[PDB]
């Protein structure tokens, strides 16, 4: 789904 | 703006009619390739696309969904891909063969980049929180950088293979000198969300994109923030970033392509795609006003900046 990962 | 730019719109000059994760020109801007979730790398002849009413000249099926492409800057026919299994593959588009399959990453690799100045070198970044540097003459990685967070993008400096920019899910850009990887040269903070792309305008000018709905410009000689660009919507997806000597272009979750001049913080122009949809890949034709674009429906458009 091309979702950017985010550590927060 | 009038001092810096002569353009007010983007013209559609060709259209090829799921998601395209990457669209890239080869070394001479003669061919371009696309790849994404359909597990197929497709190669097109640019001049044929522009002149004709649209079939790839090469198609290569893959084991996993593709996240990124990078053509070799010396070997015309070689292209690297990164995929959702973590594999980084170097392909020959004339023979259709995989020349190298690098399999050390343990999770999805989001990005790959072939060095311009040491063209056998390529770098990849992964959800496994590692950056790996590879040489096409060696099966094992040459350099491994263990990081603390998912790596979304990696890019070599255009003037030297000793420097890479790394965009991280930790919201920072980590700028490394590969001659000493124990600490980055500098870590650029400013983005409020993950850094999804990094691209160089020149040896000293670095651009980034982030799911904080901004692009940012940075000075990697003096380690300074320069400018923040706003207008587009990018809060969750990989929507594409491409830059050249003067311009930045990026996608949007509104299914619009945006263009900024590097000296101006709000857009020079935008284009609503013919398509619920998001722009998913963009690529300038070097320093010209022509660019490739693709969206989440799989439509490809050739656009040109125009007065």
């Amino acid at each position: 789904l091309l979702m950017v990962p985010d550590m927060y | 703006a009038m001092t810096f730019t002569r353009y007010s719109r983007l013209r559609v000059i060709a259209e090829i009619r799921n998601i395209v994760s990457s669209i890239e020109f080869d070394r001479d801007d003669e061919l371009f390739a696309t790849a994404g979730v359909s597990r197929c790398i497709k190669v097109f002849d640019f001049s044929s696309v522009v002149n004709e009413p649209q079939c790839p000249i090469v198609e290569m099926s893959t084991r996993s969904k593709l996240s990124c492409l990078s053509w070799n800057k010396h070997e015309k026919n070689h292209i690297a891909s990164s995929d959702y299994e973590g594999i980084v593959t170097v392909w020959d588009v004339t023979t259709r063969q995989s020349l190298m399959e690098y399999e050390e990453h343990e999770k999805r690799a989001w990005s790959v980049d072939f060095s311009r100045t040491e063209p056998s070198m390529l770098v990849s970044g992964s959800d496994d929180c590692k950056v790996k540097v590879w040489c096409t003459r060696q099966e094992a990685s040459v350099i491994n950088i263990d990081m603390k967070a998912n790596i979304c993008c990696v890019k070599y400096n255009p003037g030297s293979s000793n420097y890479i920019a790394v965009g991280s899910a930790d919201h920072h850009i980590h700028y490394y000198d590969l001659r000493n990887i124990s600490q980055p040269l500098h870590v650029f903070s400013g983005h409020k969300k993950a850094v999804s792309y990094v691209k160089f305008l020149s040896n000293n000018e670095l651009a980034s994109a982030s799911t904080d709905s901004t692009l940012r410009l940075w000075d990697v000689k003096d380690n300074l923030p320069v400018r923040t660009f706003r207008g587009h919507t990018n809060e969750k997806n990989f929507v594409g970033l491409t830059v050249n000597s003067e311009y930045l272009a990026c996608g949007s979750e509104t299914n619009e392509v945006y263009v900024y001049h590097k000296e101006i913080t709000r857009p020079v122009t935008s284009h609503r795609f013919g398509s619920s949809y998001f722009i998913s890949a963009v690529c300038w034709k070097s320093d010209s006003p022509t660019m490739l674009t693709a969206n989440s429906q799989g439509t490809i458009k050739v656009l040109v900046l125009a007065a």
